[PDB]
C-alpha cells in the first residue's frame, strides 16, 4: 500500500512504528492480536477439531551469519617476542563463551588457519572441551563467560600446560601436559582465535596486580609474566580483514605461474596454470590476479606499423589467451585500480563497486559527469557470445588502453567489442584477470603489441618508453588476491571525546591531542603502509635500510647541495619522528640517525673535530680573566663548563628551500632545530 | 658519482620507497543503519546535519583533515567496508564512502572540486547539510544552507548507508540528527526524513567509533572476532503462501460457527470495556459502527 | 600562468605592494601529490621581496595575486616553475607544482 | 580440604596448616615402606577401589581389560598430597624458596638431613641482594601477609621443615 517504518507516526508519510519484525514489535499491539487468536484457537479445539503440531525440531543455526570470508580472527603477539627459553604465564578472560581458542603459535602461524589445525601452533579450545596441534583430541573441560585461561610455558622442559580459573587442566589421563613435547623451532608467542561473535581480552602480565589468578597458579612455579620485564606495550598483530595482490608463492597448493620466454616469432607470456586440478581438495573458488606494475594514465587529458605513430603514441595493448577446456564465462579480462579489495565467490560485472560524480553550474544545468570504479572489466563468454567450435584458437582477448585520452577497449578476435570505459586523468591501472579454474591449464598474459599500438612494457618502464619491441622484465609478475596477510594494530589511538550536550544541541565530538605516524609508500603498488610494520617484514626491511645507508652516502663528506636535495625526501619532522619513536625497528632507527647526523651535523662537526688540536688563543681581557682553578679549593671543575676564549670555526647553516632560485644556499649544511 | 647518482635515482620517486608523515584519522558515525530493497519498510530518504563549532586549520606540519558525508557497509555486515581501520583514510578514501570536505567531493580516494557561494573549507561556526536519497541513488550537500553544486549518484545500494565524519586531531563538531538529538538549523528539504527515525524501537541513538578499537588499556581491550550481519536492518515480510492450499468443507462450515463465535467475541468485548454507536468518526471518542 | 584557488577567505583589501616582503607558509606539492617542500615543516615562516626574482616566478604572481590572510592553492606549469631543466635531485623535468599557500604578513 | 582451601589461603590458619606437615610424614612413611603397592593391589582387588567415585565426584561439590583400566594415580594418598602442597609452599616466602632450593640442591648432592641444618643455619646470615628488580617484585607481591616474615617465623624449626619439604619434592618428582 506504501507504508513504511518509522520511529513516530505519520499519516501522511505513511510511516508507521509497527512495521518491524514480529521478534522486535512491542506487546501491546502482539497481545492485542493475540487475544483474539487464542480465543478463536479454543473455539476451533472446543466444537470437536483437535489440532496437533507438525512436529518439534531442534536445530542449531551454527550462527555463522557473519561474513563468509570470515569465520575467525587471530590476534598474537609480535614476532620479535618469540620466547625460546624460560617460563612464561599469560592470561585470557572470555567475555563470552563460544568459539575461541588460545594458546602459543610460531611466528609462521598463517592468520587464515584455524588455531592447532595444523603444527604451527599449539592451542587450548574451551567450546568443545579440546586440544589442537595438528589435529585434535580431548583436553579439559569447557569454560563459561568471565572464565579466565592462564596459559603457562615451560621451554626449559618443552611443556604447556592450561588453567581455568587457577585450577589446573587435564587431558584423557591425569597428566597436566596439554603438549608433552615439541620442538624449540623459532620460539612462541602468545596467540589466540576468536570465532563469530566472540569477544576475549589478552593480558601479558606487563601489570602483575591485573593478573587475576597467577598467584593461585603460575607464581610460585617460575613462570614469568609476558610482559614482566617490559618498559613499553607489547605490540599486536591481527589478521587482516581486507585481502591484498601478493605474489604467487613458489609453494602454493593450487596455483602455478610460469613465464614463457618471447622468441622472435611469439610474445612474452606468463602463463597460470592450476596445479591441483583432478584431484581432491581442489580449489574451484574464483580466482583474481593481476600484474604487479600498472599503467599510469595522463595527468591533463587533451581536448605494416608507423615508426612515427608509434614513438608520437600512447596507446598500449596486452592480451589475454583463455586456454581451449577453461570456460570463457569464468574468465573476466580488463583492468584494475589498487582500490580493488572485493573477494567473493560469486562475482559479477554488474557487482563491481562503482559510482558517478555529477558536477553543475550554478542553478542545475549539469555540466559534467565522471564515473569512478575500480574494476573495468569484461566477461570472455559474453565476448564469445554465440557458441563457438572452442578448437580454432585460445580465446585471445586484446585489452587497449589509450593513456593520453584515459580509453579503455576491447578486442575479442580482430574484433572491437562494444563494451568501452573512460577513466580519470591519472588513473593506475592494473592489467587483471578474474578466473575461475575449469582446466589445468587457465590462461597466460601475452604481453605483444598490435598494429600502431605501443607494447606494454613501454607503459610501464619508463627506461624502455620508446623501445616497440615488447619486453617481460624479472620486475613485472603475477600476483594474486590472498588473506595470508598480518595487520599491525597501532600502540596508540586518538583521544576522542564523544559526549551528548544537550537535545538541542545535538552530539559533540572532540579531538585535539595531534597523532601522526610514519607512512612508506610503494610506488608501484600504489599502496602506503606504516613504517612500524617493517618489524615483520623483512626485504622491505633491508632494502629501506640500504635506502638510507645509500641517502647518508650520496651526502657523504660535506655534498651540500644533495644534503639539500636529500631534505625535500626525508624532512625534519620525519627525522624527528625516526629519533624519538621508540617501537622502530632497530636497523631503521640507526640509518635514520645516521641520515640525520650526515645531512645536518657531520660538516661542521668534522670541521670542529679537524680544528681541534690547533689552540689559536686570542689575547683579550677575557683571555685575561681564566684560571685553572674555579676557586681556591683546587678542585677540579666539570669538563667544558667554563670560559674558553680559543678560536673555534664559525658555525653557519642556510634554510633548504626549493621554490628560491638563489643558488648561493648549496654552501653550508641544511638547518635544523638545535635547541 | 654522488652529483650523478642523486640526479639520476632521487627525483624519480618512482623505485626508493617514500616516507612521509600522516596524521591519524578516526571516523565517528551513529548507530543507524539505511538500506533499500524491494519489500522492505525502510524509509528511502534521509537527512542530517553537522556543524563545526572549532576548528584548527593546522595542528601539526599537516593540514588538519575534516569530511563529512555517508559510508556504506560491504553486504549487510556492520563493518564500514573497503577502508582501513587503523588511520590515515577518512570519508571519500574508499569506494564504500562519499565525503565532502567544504571545498572537494571525495569518493574513491579521488576529490574534484565543487563550486559553492564563497566556498572555504570547513572553518568554525560552519553548518553542513547531507541528504540522501535511496530511491534514485543521490548523496547531496549543503554548505551554511546554500547549495553545494555537486552530487553523488548511482553508487552502490546493496549494503546499509549511515552517517559518517572522518577528523584528525583539532576538531570540534556537532552531529544533528533531529528531534531530541539536536535541533536542526536548516529545515530539511521536502520529503527528506530526519536521521533519528531510523533508530530501532528497542535501541537508542548513540554516536560510536566507526571502527572496533580505540585507546584503552591493553589488558582491557576488547578483541572482536566477525560480527554476524544485519537481517534485522531489512524487514521484508515474507509471509507463508495460502493460494496454493484448499479449503476443505468441513472446515469451511465449522469456519462459519468460528466466524459467528469470534464476531459474538469482539461486539461483547466492545460491550463490557465501553464501544457505542457514534454519528461521527474520530480517533479519540473511540467508537465503532460493528 | 598561474592558476589560484582560495582555500580560506584573506580580507580581500590589502595585496602585497612594490618594495614589500611577503611573508607566508608553503606546503609544495608535486601534481601527483608528492610532498617535496614545506615551510610548515620546518617550522619558519618563508620571507621573501617582491620583484626581486627571489622564488619561481609562479610563486611570485601567485603571491602578488594573494590577498593578506588568505589560504590559496596554487598550480604552476613548468613555464612558470623550474621548466625542462628541473631542480636537480628535487623536480623531475616539465613537472606541474602545486603549493598550498597562506600569505601570513606583509611587512 | 578442597571446600576450604580457598578459605585457609586468602586467610591463613597455623592451625589448619599443621595437616600439610602431617600428611608430608604420611608421604615419607609411605617412602619408606616398599609394601604398600604389593598390599595396595591386593587391597584394591579384594575390596573394590577405583578412586574414580572419589575423583569424578569432587567436581559437583566443587562446583568447578584390567590392566588397561586400571591407574594408580586415583590413589588417596598421591591425591592428597596434590590438594595439601600448596598450603605448604603458600607457608613458604619468596625468600624461603631461596632456602627450599639449596636444601634441595643438597638433597641431590645426597648431604644427609641432619648435616644440612647447621650448614643452612649459618647461610641465614648470608642475606640475598636486595635491590634487584626481580625478587623485588616478588617481595612486593609477598608484602601483604602481615606476619609471615622470617622475623616472626622461628628459624631452626622452620629451616627443618625446609629440609623435610625439600626431601619430599625429592622423592616426588626425582626419585
Ligand atoms: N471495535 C473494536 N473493538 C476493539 N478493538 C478493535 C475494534 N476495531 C478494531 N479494533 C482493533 O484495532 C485494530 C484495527 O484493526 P481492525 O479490526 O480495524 O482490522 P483491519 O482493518 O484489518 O486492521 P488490522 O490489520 O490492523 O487488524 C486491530 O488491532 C483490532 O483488534
Amino acid at each position: 500500500q506504501g507504508w513504511t517504518y518509522g520511529i513516530q507516526q505519520d499519516v501522511k508519510n505513511r510511516r508507521n512504528p509497527r512495521l518491524v519484525p514480529y521478534t522486535l514489535l512491542d506487546d501491546r499491539t502482539k497481545k492485542s492480536n493475540k487475544d483474539s487468536l487464542r480465543e478463536a484457537v479454543r473455539t476451533l479445539l472446543g466444537y470437536g477439531y483437535n489440532l496437533e503440531a507438525p512436529d518439534q525440531d531442534h536445530a542449531a543455526r551454527a550462527e555463522v551469519c557473519s561474513g563468509t570470508g570470515e569465520r575467525f580472527r587471530i590476534f598474537r603477539a609480535e614476532k620479535t617476542y618469540a620466547v625460546k627459553a624460560g617460563r612464561w604465564y599469560f592470561e585470557f578472560e572470555t567475555v563470552t563463551a563460544g568459539d575461541m581458542r588460545v594458546g602459543w603459535s610460531r611466528p609462521g602461524c598463517q592468520p587464515d588457519q584455524e588455531l592447532g589445525s595444523d603444527e604451527r601452533a599449539f592451542a587450548f579450545d574451551g567450546f568443545k572441551a579440546q586440544r589442537w596441534h595438528q589435529g585434535n583430541e580431548h583436553y579439559g573441560r569447557s569454560w563459561q563467560a568471565g572464565d579466565v585461561v592462564g596459559c603457562m610455558v615451560d621451554m626449559n622442559e618443552h611443556t604447556m600446560m592450561f588453567t581455568l580459573n587457577g585450577e589446573i587442566l587435564l587431558d584423557d589421563s591425569g597428566s597436566e601436559l596439554a603438549f608433552k613435547d615439541f620442538d624449540v623451532g623459532d620460539g612462541f608467542i602468545p596467540v589466540c582465535s576468536l570465532g563469530v561473535a566472540q569477544v576475549g581480552r589478552m593480558n601479558f602480565g606487563k601489570d602483575v596486580s591485573t593478573l587475576k589468578y597467577f598467584t593461585i597458579c603460575g607464581l610460585q612455579e617460575g613462570y614469568e609474566p609476558f610482559a614482566v620485564n617490559t618498559n613499553r606495550d607489547i605490540t599486536m598483530w591481527l589478521s587482516k580483514r581486507l585481502p591484498q595482490f601478493l605474489q604467487v608463492p613458489s609453494n602454493h597448493e593450487h596455483i602455478e605461474v610460469t613465464r614463457i620466454d618471447g622468441t622472435i616469432d611469439s610474445s612474452p607470456c606468463l602463463k597460470v596454470t592450476q596445479k591441483s586440478f583432478g584431484s581432491q581438495n581442489s580449489n574451484t573458488d574464483i580466482m583474481f590476479y593481476r600484474l604487479s606494475m600498472p599503467i599510469e594514465c595522463a595527468e591533463v587529458f587533451s581536448k605494416r606499423d608507423d615508426y612515427d605513430f608509434l614513438m608520437q603514441t600512447s596507446t598500449y595493448y596486452y592480451s589475454v589467451r583463455i586456454f581451449p577446456g577453461q570456460e570463457p564465462a569464468n574468465v573476466w579480462v580488463g583492468w584494475i585500480t589498487s582500490d580493488f579489495h572485493q573477494y567473493d565467490t560469486g562475482f559479477d560485472l554488474d557487482r563491481v563497486r562503482t559510482v558517478t560524480v555529477t558536477l553543475g553550474d550554478e542553478k542545475g544545468k549539469v555540466h559534467e559527469s565522471i564515473k569512478r570504479s575500480n574494476c573495468y572489466m569484461v566477461c570472455a563468454g559474453e565476448s564469445m557470445s554465440p557458441g563457438q567450435g572452442r578448437n580454432n584458437n585460445g580465446l585471445e582477448i586484446g585489452c587497449v588502453v589509450d593513456a593520453a585520452s584515459g580509453l579503455l577497449t576491447f578486442i575479442a578476435n580482430g574484433k572491437e567489442l562494444s563494451t568501452y570505459y573512460q577513466v580519470e586523468p591519472s588513473t593506475k591501472l592494473f592489467p587483471a584477470v578474474f578466473a575461475q579454474a575449469t582446466s589445468p591449464n587457465v590462461f597466460q598474459f601475452e604481453l605483444g603489441r598490435i598494429k600502431n599500438v605501443m607494447p606494454l612494457s613501454a607503459g610501464l618502464f619508463k627506461s624502455e618508453h620508446k623501445n616497440p619491441v615488447p619486453q617481460c622484465p624479472p620486475r613485472l609478475h603475477v600476483q594474486f588476491l590472498s588473506h595470508v596477510l598480518w595487520s599491525r594494530m597501532p600502540n596508540q589511538f586518538l583521544k576522542v571525546d564523544v559526549s551528548r550536550i544537550s537535545e538541542r544541541q545535538g552530539w559533540l565530538v572532540q579531538c585535539l591531542d595531534p597523532l601522526q605516524f610514519m607512512s612508506l609508500h610503494i610506488p608501484e603498488e600504489n599502496r602506503s603502509v606504516d613504517i612500524l610494520e617493517l618489524t615483520e617484514q623483512e626485504e622491505l626491511l633491508k632494502f629501506h635500510y640500504h635506502t638510507l645507508r645509500l641517502y647518508s652516502a650520496v651526502c657523504a663528506l660535506g655534498n651540500h647541495r644533495v644534503a639539500h636535495a636529500l631534505c625535500s625526501h626525508v624532512d625534519e619532522p620525519q627525522l624527528l619522528y625516526a629519533i624519538e619513536n621508540k617501537y622502530m625497528p632497530g636497523l631503521l632507527r640507526a640509518g635514520y640517525y645516521d641520515l640525520l647526523i650526515d645531512i645536518h651535523l657531520s660538516s661542521y662537526a668534522t670541521a670542529r673535530l679537524m680544528m681541534n688540536n690547533e689552540y689559536i688563543v686570542p689575547m683579550t681581557e677575557e683571555t685575561k680573566s681564566i684560571t685553572l682553578f674555579p676557586d681556591e679549593n683546587k678542585k677540579h671543575g666539570l669538563p667544558g663548563i667554563g670560559l674558553s676564549t680559543s678560536l673555534r670555526p664559525r658555525m653557519q647553516f642556510s634554510s633548504p628551500s626549493f621554490v628560491s632560485i638563489s643558488n648561493e644556499c648549496y654552501q653550508y649544511s641544511p638547518e635544523f632545530p638545535l635547541d | 658519482n654522488q652529483h650523478l647518482i642523486c640526479d639520476n635515482l632521487l627525483p624519480g620517486r618512482d623505485l626508493l620507497l617514500q616516507t612521509r608523515l600522516v596524521n591519524h584519522v578516526s571516523s565517528m558515525r551513529p548507530n543507524i543503519f539505511l538500506g533499500v530493497s524491494e519489500g522492505s519498510a525502510q524509509y528511502k530518504k534521509w537527512y542530517y546535519e553537522l556543524m563545526v563549532d572549532h576548528t584548527e586549520p593546522f595542528v601539526t606540519a599537516e593540514a588538519t583533515h575534516l569530511r563529512v558525508g555517508w559510508a556504506s557497509t560491504e553486504g549487510y555486515s556492520p563493518y564500514p567496508g573497503g577502508g582501513e581501520e587503523w588511520g590515515g583514510n577518512g570519508v571519500g578514501d574508499d569506494l564504500f564512502s562519499y565525503g565532502f570536505d567544504g571545498l572537494h567531493l571525495w569518493s574513491g580516494c579521488i576529490a574534484r572540486t565543487v563550486s559553492s557561494p564563497n566556498q572555504h573549507l570547513l572553518r568554525t561556526d560552519d553548518v553542513i547539510s547531507c541528504c540522501l536519497d535511496l530511491s534514485a541513488p543521490s548523496i547531496s550537500f549543503r554548505i551554511n544552507g546554500q547549495p553545494v553544486q555537486g552530487m553523488f549518484e548511482n553508487f552502490n545500494i546493496d549494503g546499509l548507508f549511515f552517517p559518517v565524519v572522518s577528523f584528525s586531531a583539532g576538531i570540534k563538531v556537532r552531529f544533528l540528527l533531529g528531534g531530541r538529538h539536536g535541533e536542526f538549523k536548516f529545515l530539511p528539504p521536502p520529503g527528506y526524513a530526519p536521521c533519528y527515525e531510523a533508530v530501532l524501537p528497542k535501541e537508542k541513538l548513540k554516536v560510536e567509533h566507526s571502527r572496533e578499537y580505540k585507546q584503552e588499556r591493553t589488558y582491557t581491550r576488547d578483541l572482536l572476532g566477525p560480527t554476524v550481519s544485519l537481517t534485522q536492518a531489512a524487514f521484508t515480510p515474507i509471509p507463508v503462501d495460502t493460494s496454493q492450499i484448499v479449503l476443505p468443507p468441513h472446515l469451511e462450515r465449522i469456519r462459519e460457527k468460528l466466524a459467528e463465535n469470534i464476531h459474538e467475541l469482539w461486539v461483547m468485548n466492545k460491550i463490557e470495556l465501553g464501544w457505542q454507536y457514534g454519528p461521527v468518526r474520530d480517533d479519540n471518542k473511540r467508537q465503532h459502527p460493528c | 600562468g598561474v592558476e589560484i584557488e582560495t582555500i580560506s577567505p584573506g580580507d580581500g583589501r590589502t595585496f602585497p605592494k612594490k618594495g614589500q616582503t611577503c611573508v607566508v607558509h608553503y606546503t609544495g606539492m608535486l601534481q601527483n601529490g608528492k610532498k617535496f617542500d614545506s615551510s610548515r615543516d620546518r617550522n619558519k615562516p618563508f620571507k621573501f621581496r617582491i620583484g626581486k626574482q627571489e622564488v619561481i616566478k609562479g610563486f611570485e604572481e601567485g603571491a602578488a595575486q594573494m590577498s593578506l590572510g588568505q589560504r590559496a592553492k596554487l598550480t604552476c606549469t613548468p613555464d612558470v616553475a623550474y621548466g625542462a631543466t628541473g631542480h636537480p635531485g628535487v623536480i623531475p623535468p616539465n613537472a606541474t607544482l602545486i603549493f598550498d599557500v597562506e600569505l601570513l604578513n606583509l611587512e | 580440604v578442597d571446600y576450604n582451601r580457598a578459605k585457609w589461603l586468602k586467610e591463613p590458619n597455623p592451625e589448619a596448616e599443621e595437616l600439610f606437615r602431617m600428611v608430608a610424614e604420611v608421604f615419607i612413611y609411605w617412602s619408606k615402606s616398599h609394601n604398600f603397592k604389593r598390599e595396595e593391589q591386593n587391597f584394591v582387588v579384594q575390596n573394590e577401589i577405583n578412586n574414580m567415585s572419589f575423583l569424578i565426584t569432587d567436581t559437583k561439590s566443587k562446583m568447578s581389560r584390567k590392566g588397561d583400566r586400571y591407574s594408580m594415580q586415583t590413589s588417596l594418598i598421591v591425591a592428597a598430597l596434590k590438594r595439601l602442597l600448596p598450603i605448604g609452599l603458600n607457608i613458604c616466602a619468596p625468600g624461603d624458596q631461596e632456602l627450599i632450593a639449596l636444601a634441595k640442591n643438597r638433597f641431590s648432592l645426597k648431604d644427609t638431613e641432619d648435616e644440612v641444618r647447621d650448614i643452612i643455619r649459618s647461610n641465614i646470615h648470608l642475606q640475598g641482594k636486595l635491590e634487584d628488580p626481580a625478587i623485588r617484585w616478588q617481595m612486593a607481591l609477598y608484602k601483604d601477609l602481615p606476619n609471615r616474615t622470617d622475623d616472626t617465623s622461628d628459624p631452626e624449626k622452620t629451616v627443618e621443615r625446609v629440609l623435610d619439604i625439600a626431601n619430599v619434592l625429592f622423592h616426588l618428582e626425582q626419585k
